[PDB]
RNA sequence: GGGUACGACCAUACUUGGCCGAAUGCACCAUAUCCCGUCCGAUUUGUGAAGUUAAGCGGCCACAGGCCUCGUUAGUACGGCGAUCAGUGAUGGCGCUGGAACCCGGGGUGUUGUACUCU
RNA sequence: AGUUUGGCUGGGGCGGCAUAUCUGUUACACGACAACGCAGGUGUCCUAAGGCGAGCUCAGUGGGAUCUCACGUGGAACACAAGCGUAAAUGCUUGCUUGAUUAACGAUUUCCAGUACGAAUCGAGACUGCGAAAGCAAGGCCAGCGAUCCUUUGCGAAGAACAGGAAAUAUGAACAAAUCAUACCAGAGGUGUCAGAAUAAUUACCACAGGGAUAACUGGCUUGUGGCGGCCAAGCGUUCAUAGCGACGUCGCUUUUUGAUCCUUCGAUGUCGGCUCUUCCUAACCUAGCGCCGCAGAAGACGCUAAGGGUUGGAUU
RNA sequence: AAAACAUAGGUUUGUGAUGCAUCCAAGUGGUGUAUGUCGCAAACUGAUUUCUGCCCAGUGCUCUGAAUGUCAACGUGACGAGAUUCACCGACGCGCGGGUAAACGGCGGGAGUAACUAUGACUCUCUUAAGGUAGCCAAAUGCCUCGUCUUCCAAUUAGAG
RNA sequence: AUCGAACCACCUAGUAGCUGGUUCACGUCGAAGUUUCCCUCAGGAUAGCUGGUGCUUGUUAAGAAGUAUUGUGCGGUAAAGCAAAUGAUUAGAGGGACCUAUUCUCAAACUUUAAAUGUGCAAACAACCCAGCCUUAGUUAUAACAAGGCUGGGUAAUUGAGGCACCAAGUGGGCCUUCUUCGGUAAGCGGAGCAGGCGAUGC
RNA sequence: UUUCUCGUACUGAAAGGGAGGUGUGAUACACCCGUGGCGUGCGCAAUUUGUGUUUUUGCCCAACACCG
RNA sequence: AAGAGAGUAGCACUGUUUGGGAAUGCAGUGUCAAGCCGGCAGGUAUUUGUCUGCCAAGGUUAAAUAUAGAG
RNA sequence: GCCCGGAGUCCGGGCACCA
């Protein structure tokens, strides 16, 4: 007898689980460990190779959209047109020095 | 293939195992919902009142006892 | 079943708050507009390939239907609905026997 | 299991009496209810507005509601393994009250009384004595009243 | 000992027949200008006493019917519980116990509150 | 090509509705109580056959020429089935009316899980009807009816507010103008398998999972029917109830007929008749022994003890 | 293993090739057709002999009747700012009217009446689309039924007439 | 060796309210075959019966009882009746029908009367009685009533743990006997009411 | 003080709004050591010689009040 | 000083697909643009006016990701 | 429920069906 209890909506149904008739879909986190180790030495391997370049390049302070976080800010993609020639530096000669640069941004 | 119909064999036994429990008191569940609404507006307003005469009897009796000591 | 052509019953608009003569003309189901959200909705299940989608209810047993009767106030132009019970032949005839 | 309405065994309880017919009397109507009192629920059959249902014929309980021409009583019901507070709306006219604690108040009464005399019994045939006949007869089961049993 | 008005219980108060009734009353009775309603002042409505206790009303009576009450029917009919009771059965008695009804017989034939009132 | 082709059921089918419901009875003097139990109903009808005031008294009977007088406890009427109820009325006639409207999600009863639906009871507010008034009336007393989704109708009249307030319905999400669509509240279109899928046959060419919860054959209980007998005696027998019979009634026995039931068996107890062969019973056809007659002889009827022995050959089927 | 199927014989239907029947998912694709009405395709009956009656209301098929009523897209006009809405036109078919049974099929009751009875040629009356004709029979078709008569046996629920 | 739709591999461990199976010990408790709804009748959901976990308490009884007593209500079954209403029905008597008074015999769907066994309520402390007050927009023409409060005086046997939750299982084919009963000629037959049993249990 | 989630606030279809006590007046005014009031209530405290009383925790019943 | 991809985008009908609901993407046939106040998108259809963001119908491109019966 | 015709009236017709 089935008594007071929530209504399930469980969405199993689709023939995910791998049998004898069925190659399945599922996807496991046995190698996560691994893949931290290998993602690790790969970036002291590249820090070695263009040494001294700086590791990551410099981005723009930009502000987060929405009302929900009107209030925070982050690192955006590059630097607007505007900004390059406020500091009279050439956008195609600052990729050079390792400055990114964005030609899509606005400036508002 | 046809089967009983009904049959009350039994069941006073079963009522019985945990027995007929007594009625609820008088002084339990005593309130007059669906009633003679002058009569439950009247009514109202007195215990307004008698709620605000009570508040008034522990302030003296507190300040009473303070008193003294 | 006969019934009159006025009656004065209470009005409860403001204006006319008393007993007023209404006119009495019984009440005829409106036409169904084909673009309502539930004839939308189904004519777009119907289109396709796998027949007919939906029950079309062929057994039925009553024999007569509920009659409404709207009745319409002349000063304030209120509208009043009224049900009365099962009859097979309603007439509007208000000459009294 | 046919035929189960709202008055189905109700041919002799709902019959008024021989030479007893008629309409609720003045006494009926001028009798006073107030909240908190014993009443008792039976049927008169000639007012057939408020009539109770058969169940509640010759039941017995408190009242909680006061109307104008109405009372409601609180009635017990046991259904199943447990009794039901039931609460009922009647006319006036199938209601009646209930001497059902006058020996308990006319107690009380007596006692305050033996009070007050106090402050400003019973003859035991339990216990043996001395009897006297004068005279005593004898029971023999004569064959005459043998004869008599014969129609 | 009475009457009238308003009542409670709703036959010990009813039904048929007979006899009697001071006073205050009640009632029958007289009449249609006005208010009012009918085929008809018969009922009802408005006016007012010239008479009559004939009737209505009250009291009493009847081996009268009914009704009320107590006995008798009768510890009878019927019933709850018990038996490794009787009997082929149908049924029945026993033990511990509850207990009727009709017929019939004796008695009875309203009790009373409030107000105004004649001896 | 795909799918379907109701249920209950003394097997199933045909029949019927006991499938949603109302009265009397079954029902055992609180309440509740089953059967394909018994006798009957329901899907309607009514602007009056609803509401109120007034006046009157019905069915019937008797005496007189439709009219008149007396009696008349309801023996009439109240739409329909039945029960209950009712006499200056709950009946009949008449006059005026629309309480059959609205009714802030008030409370409750019946079924009952103390769910819904249907029906019903007691109320508070508005506007009214009939009454000189007290008062009665939100249908005709209790049977007469219907979820989700969808469709369709009614209410959110006009003005007032320097601001969304005790008072102006809301949304179509970048913003504005007019259409359109959609929401919130109250009704209507229906599901009678009536707590509510959209639905025709056949199989002997047949298949699967099961069922002795369920039929056909043996066995078991019963004995209506079938068969075989007692008791009484109105009559029949030339007169003579009983040599032999025996009606109208009543009491039994048997399980060799047919019914009634559904206990065992559906992972199987080989289903008619004949042929062959043994055995048992007696309610006795022949053979043995007795009694009696309407038993002269002969031939027979009936009855008793008796089951040791015997009871045939063929035509059509 | 038959009484079934086939058969010769008989009858009906469609069709003159840009055809009738018909295969394939499809094409400058395929079959009867290397054919041409004494042909090809599709049905029913079943040698010979002698015959093959009446019914076109029902269902089907068909018509060189479209005469008119009804209807879908496409078209043509209007009101509106537009979505929308309305009007007109609109084929075959259906309806209406003919043909057809060797298409599927179908093919009646009740009274009275002739010199002994019995039967009823004759009469009357209900009623259909038509009311079973020529033949045949208790037949492999007849419930009642082991029908009734004759023959075959001593005797026949069997056989024959 | 396969045909009212061949064979091979795969979807496929297809679904089954139906049939079969389901592996150690001891201990504490311990049922149901009944209610309502369902294309429901070999199945479910729902309440009841049961287990576990408790919570709040008490030490003579708190809101205790399958039992009595006293008081006070309810009823139309057994019986009785037809010399009382309704229905059925036999025969004489007094004035062929008719009337009056009787008479034989009756009733699940008749009744004036009316048991036994039953069935509501009450018999005190969250209460009662009296005294003096308070409040109200309730009632009454207003002393007087209603209702909610405050402050002082006095108050039916005998058995014994009361009340309140949460979570969940099995079950939803029953059968027999005593007494009361309906259908049937009857039945080891079919269908009900009360109680006790078997099922689940031996001795 | 996470960068996300559950919770400390709910309500209406939606546009939207959004909960303390006492006192005094008819986005009102003034205070802030505080159970809104009533009933039944473990334990503790204080009295009488066992009774009566205070505060009552948790829980439950019935009446306010405040938010949508 | 100019220009920036036409049986293309759109629309009608039909079919399929999507959470996409008066129609999310696509396919077939019919019809078939603008660039002198341009076109597409802004999750409810229509007509009208603003605002915001982009500029389809040509092409190439590491890293972070898969290896569900391989080497 | 539409469009007709013959007598707002009943029938005959060709159409259309999500409580
Ligand atoms: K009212
Ligand atoms: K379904
Ligand atoms: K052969
Ligand atoms: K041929
Ligand atoms: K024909
Ligand atoms: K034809
Ligand atoms: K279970
Ligand atoms: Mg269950
Ligand atoms: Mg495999
Ligand atoms: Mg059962
Ligand atoms: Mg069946
Ligand atoms: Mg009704
Ligand atoms: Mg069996
Ligand atoms: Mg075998
Ligand atoms: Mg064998
Ligand atoms: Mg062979
Ligand atoms: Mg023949
Ligand atoms: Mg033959
Ligand atoms: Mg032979
Ligand atoms: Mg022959
Ligand atoms: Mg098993
Ligand atoms: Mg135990
Ligand atoms: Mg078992
Ligand atoms: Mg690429
Ligand atoms: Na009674
Ligand atoms: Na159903
Ligand atoms: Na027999
Ligand atoms: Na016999
Ligand atoms: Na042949
Ligand atoms: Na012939
Ligand atoms: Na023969
Ligand atoms: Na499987
Ligand atoms: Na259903
Ligand atoms: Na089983
Ligand atoms: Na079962
Ligand atoms: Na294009």
């Amino acid at each position: 007898p089935k008594g007071n209890n929530a209504i399930p909506h469980v969405h199993q149904r689709k023939h995910w689980n791998p049998c004898s008739s069925q190659k399945g879909n599922v996807k496991v986190f046995f190698n996560q460990p691994a893949q931290k180790q290998r993602r690790r030495r790969l970036r002291l391997l590249k820090a070695k190779k263009i040494f001294p370049r700086p590791l990551k390049a410099l981005r723009p302070q930009v502000n987060c959209p929405t009302v929900r976080y009107n209030m925070k800010r982050r690192l955006g993609r590059g630097f607007s047109l505007e900004e390059l020639k406020a500091a009279g530096v050439k956008p195609r000669y600052a990729r050079t020095i390792g400055i990114r640069v964005d030609r899509r941004r606005k400036n508002k | 293939a046809k089967s009983k119909n009904h049959t009350n064999h039994n069941q006073s036994r079963k009522n019985h195992r945990n027995g007929i429990k007594p009625p609820l008191p008088l002084y339990m569940y005593n309130s007059k919902r669906g009633g003679w609404l002058p009569a439950l507006v009247n009514t109202r307003r007195v215990r307004k009142n008698n709620q605000k005469a009570a508040l008034k009897a522990r302030r003296e009796r507190l300040a009473a006892h303070q008193a003294a000591q | 079943v006969n019934y009159p052509k006025k009656k004065k019953m209470h009005c409860p608009d403001e204006r006319c708050n008393a007993h007023k003569s209404f006119k009495v003309v019984q009440y005829k189901a409106g036409k169904a507009r084909l673009y309502a959200r539930g004839k939308r909705r189904y004519d777009r299940k119907q289109s396709g390939y796998g027949g007919q989608t939906k029950p079309i209810f062929h057994k039925k047993a009553k024999t007569t239907k509920k009659i409404v009767l709207k009745l319409q106030c002349s000063n304030c132009k209120s509208i009043i609905q009224n049900v009365l019970k099962r009859t097979k032949h309603f007439e509007l005839n208000d000459k009294k026997k | 299991v046919h035929s189960h309405g709202y008055k189905c065994g109700t041919r002799h309880l709902f019959a008024k009496k021989f030479r007893k017919h008629g309409v609720p009397s003045v006494s009926t109507i001028l009798t006073n209810f107030k909240v908190g009192d014993y009443v008792d629920v039976v049927a008169d059959a000639a007012v057939r507005a408020g009539m109770p249902h058969k169940y509640y014929h010759g039941r017995t309980g408190i009242v909680w509601n006061v109307t104008p021409r109405g009372v409601g009583v609180i009635i017990n019901k046991p259904v199943r393994n447990r009794t039901v507070r039931k609460r009922i709306c009647v006319r006036f006219e199938h209601v009646r009250k209930s001497r059902c604690q006058e020996a308990f108040k006319q107690k009380l009464k007596d006692l305050e009384a033996f009070r007050a005399a106090k402050k400003a019994k019973k003859v035991s045939t339990r216990n043996g004595g001395f009897v006297c006949p004068k005279k005593v007869e004898v029971l023999a089961r004569r064959t005459a009243d043998y004869e008599a049993m014969i129609p």
